[PDB]
């Protein structure tokens, strides 16, 4: 930012863009290395009452898994999931 | 006790199978003592082969010994393509370490290891 | 919500093709190259005077370790082995007895440098803020075991940076 | 149970199971069981000399067409008699879906090589092999992967230890790279971590 | 509507895919006739193999016989036909219909041991 | 490949470079295993000594029956023309 106009001039022609909007060497602009201190928030669980652990526990809850078949009709055939839905064209650029 | 076997039916295969490596192996050591410009002749270099052959002789399973003849077999591969270098080949002459003792007396001079 | 790169169908037309000759014949796009160098050139570049500039750095940078003591002289360790046993690197040792006085204190606290991953695993297990990574990262030495601190290197580590360590404890334990 | 609980997908998980029954009655010479996790993830453990054709079934099927081979695996439990469980993660594009197919073999069972059907197994299950010890029948080119080339043992059993048995040192006498008897400078601390309370009721296993 | 490209890499565009799904649908139809009937592959894949063969028959467009068919593009369609009938072949080949060839030991699907 | 007596002293030559032969015990008809106290590999090593100085293969199931040096003499007799 400390470029003359004529070199400025001479780098937006060679260039083909406007640089002096978009300068990538960082200025006064840029936060402050020093901030005001903060107060950070608490989560859900921090009350006194009706805040019972064996309600909210989620490691306990885990259940071992189910076993569907072991060794010891006219049923419709399956998938493991309806098939995927076709990709839409993107209607901001669909580069075409 | 019925198990799959890998290659070999019975005894006389897995047999055959050593005796068709141990003759590529000796057919090998000269050409690896000259490529590789080992300081070692070719008669260290076939007792060195030879001496892993009986070391590794006290085996009655044909899986075991399959898996051996393929495990060598793999090995001579690696000495066949210039993959090993010359540390590589000379793993097997362990030159560096100090030799072990193996009477009673010196291992209870050395340390408290039986 | 997919877009289709490359897949542009070039005009027929003559003044399209001639365009398309007329960059193929006089290097339209080579000297478009040569502009952006060009113009590239007569920027300031991003170079900075090390070793009397330095880079930006944040109060929670992970250096060079050290030990901290309590504003009255009495170190912050208590030899609780946390640090010890929350180390991935397994770079720290801890040994401890009774003092003269009867405190519960370390005799011996080894950090191997070349283990540590300067993870910062340690400083925040502690429960006291006795170790911690300070600022310091220009420490290299010439010898291996120079990088082998024990309890005696780390105080005076803290005792060289505590006016550093003890700021940037202090701009940054609100976040913890 | 709202904010800080994982929430259930008992759609995904009906799904799973309804085609783990479908897996399990389709082909019924080689599956053994099907389970679906409480995350909803279907496994299904087969018996190994089905591990060809299985698959195949997987890849081509019209309801299922796991055309990706996102994963291969072996583990080692050294408390069975087939202490190597070897598990394929697939991936199927069409019906966004993953299933998980395991077999058991010990170290003396070879196992039929999944390169015609998947070729990134090609190089997978080949690691397998420089880790485990695990022999693939019929592999086009089975050899180690990621271990030295004059490496004795394979690492990743439990019964290897974390350092080796051998470590390489420069020596200047003959001017050399040489391999030495493992000797650390410090021991490597081994911690007993776990508690003596349980923790989790609902794997509590029966007594004896 | 002579589509351009199917834009898949190495996946031509078929020029009639109408004749083609029906005949690989019969073909299928044709070697699953040899499979017993009480197993239950035979019966999944007929049923789903009969219901796109009437989808494609009872269909004159592409476009949205596409749309409904759930399958992507009538390519991909026309190769997991061909993919469904090697499969039968190897189904046949195979025979899966047939019990259990061999029990697991007592904890082989244990975990945790 | 000429005579049988030219064959018959080349295997006896080829024996006499071999080392961990004796030369007092070795004869024509001397067994390898329990006269001449050879192992496997040694009968091996013998198999290819053979082919290397004749210049021609052996296949194994052909050489594990040329127990002495007269089923070796036979063996060469009968697979060239002599
Ligand atoms: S920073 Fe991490 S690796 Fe380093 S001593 Fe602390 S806990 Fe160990
Ligand atoms: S965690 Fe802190 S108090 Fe505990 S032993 Fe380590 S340095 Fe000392």
């Amino acid at each position: 930012a400390s470029a003359t106009r004529l070199i400025q001039g001479l780098r937006n022609w060679a260039s083909g863009r406007d640089l002096q909007a978009k300068l990538q060497l960082r200025y006064q602009e840029i936060s402050k290395r020093t901030q005001p201190p903060p107060k950070l928030p608490v989560g859900p669980s921090h009350r006194l009452s009706n805040n019972y652990y064996c309600a909210r526990d989620g490691r306990r809850e885990a259940m071992p898994p189910s076993i569907v078949m072991s060794s010891q009709s006219e049923k419709k055939a399956v998938s493991p999931a309806p098939p995927i839905k076709r990709w839409e064209l993107s209607q901001d650029e669909p580069y075409l | 006790t019925s198990v799959k076997p890998i290659f070999s039916r019975d005894m006389n295969e897995a047999k055959r199978r050593v005796r068709e490596l141990y003759r590529a192996w000796y057919r090998e050591v000269p050409n690896t003592v000259h490529l590789f410009q080992l300081d070692i002749s070719v008669k260290q270099g076939r007792d060195k082969v030879r001496e892993m052959f009986k070391k590794n002789a006290h085996v009655t399973d044909p899986r075991v010994v399959d898996l051996l003849v393929i495990k060598g077999k793999m090995e001579l591969e690696e000495t066949i393509n210039v993959w090993k270098q010359r540390t590589h080949v000379m793993r097997f002459f362990h030159e560096t370490e100090a030799p072990r003792p193996k009477d009673f007396l010196s291992k209870f001079y050395v340390g408290h290891d039986p | 919500t997919y877009k289709y790169v490359n897949l542009r169908e070039p005009s027929m037309d003559m003044k399209s093709v001639t365009d398309r000759a007329a960059q193929t014949l006089l290097w339209t796009e080579l000297i478009r190259g040569l502009g952006m160098t060009l113009s590239y050139l007569f920027r300031e570049p991003a170079t900075i005077n090390y070793p009397f500039e330095k880079g930006p750095l944040s109060p929670r940078f992970r250096g060079e370790h050290a030990l901290r003591r309590y504003p009255s002289g009495e170190e912050r360790c208590i030899a609780c082995k946390l640090c010890e046993a929350v180390c991935p690197a397994q770079a720290i040792t801890i040994e401890a007895e009774p003092r003269a006085d009867g405190s519960r204190r370390t005799t011996r606290y080894d950090i191997d440098m070349t283990k540590c991953i300067y993870c910062g695993f340690c400083q925040e297990a502690c429960p006291v803020d006795a170790i911690v990574e300070g600022p310091n990262f220009e420490f290299s030495t010439e010898t291996h075991e120079e990088l082998l601190y024990n309890k005696e290197k780390l105080l005076n580590n803290g005792d060289k940076w505590e006016a550093e360590i003890a700021a940037n404890i202090q701009a940054d334990y609100l976040y913890r | 149970t709202r904010p800080t609980v994982r929430p259930r997908n008992d759609v995904a998980h009906k799904q799973l199971s309804a085609f783990g029954e479908y897996v399990a009655e389709i082909l019924p010479k080689y599956v053994q069981q099907v389970q679906v996790s409480c995350f909803s993830e279907l496994e299904i453990c087969i018996h190994p000399d089905g591990v060809i054709p299985v698959l195949t079934f997987l890849r081509d099927h019209s309801n299922a067409q796991f055309k990706s081979l996102a994963d291969l695996t072996a583990v080692d439990i050294p408390t069975r008699q087939n202490r190597f469980e070897i598990v394929y993660n697939l991936l199927s594009l069409r019906f966004n879906s993953r299933i998980r197919v395991k077999t058991y073999t010990d170290e003396l069972t070879p196992v039929e090589s999944s390169v015609s059907v998947y070729k990134a197994a090609n190089w997978y299950e080949r690691e397998i092999w420089d880790m485990f010890g695990v022999f693939f029948a019929n592999h086009p080119d089975l050899r180690r992967i990621l271990t030295d080339y004059g490496f004795e043992g394979h690492p990743f059993r439990k019964d290897f230890p974390l350092s080796g048995y051998v470590e390489l040192r420069y020596d200047d006498e003959v001017k050399r790279v040489v391999a030495e008897p493992v000797e650390l400078a410090q021991e490597f601390r081994k911690f007993d971590l776990n508690s003596p309370w349980e923790a989790f009721p609902a794997y509590r296993q029966p007594p004896e | 509507l002579l589509k351009k490209t199917t834009g898949l890499v190495g996946l031509a565009v078929c020029e009639t895919p109408h004749e083609r799904l029906k005949i690989l649908y019969t073909k299928i139809l044709d070697v699953l006739g040899h499979i017993p009937k009480n197993a239950a592959y035979r019966k999944y894949t007929e049923q789903i193999t009969n219901e796109k063969l009437s989808i494609v028959k009872a269909e004159p467009d592409v476009k949205k016989l596409e749309e409904q068919l759930q399958g992507g593009q009538i390519e991909e369609v026309i190769l997991q036909a061909e993919n469904e009938l090697s499969l039968a072949r190897k189904m046949i080949q195979w025979k899966p219909w047939e019990p259990l060839v061999e029990e697991p030991p007592a904890s082989q699907w244990k975990w945790p041991i | 490949p000429l005579t049988l007596e030219g064959i018959k002293d080349r295997v006896l030559y080829v024996l006499k470079l071999y080392d961990k032969i004796d030369p007092e015990k070795l004869s024509v008809n001397s067994h390898f295993m329990k006269d001449l106290g050879l192992d496997s590999l040694d009968q091996v090593e013998i198999i290819m000594a053979m082919e290397d100085e004749f210049g021609f293969e052996i296949p194994d199931i052909d050489a594990e029956k040329l127990m002495c040096p007269q089923e070796i003499v036979d063996y060469i007799a009968d697979k060239k023309d002599v």
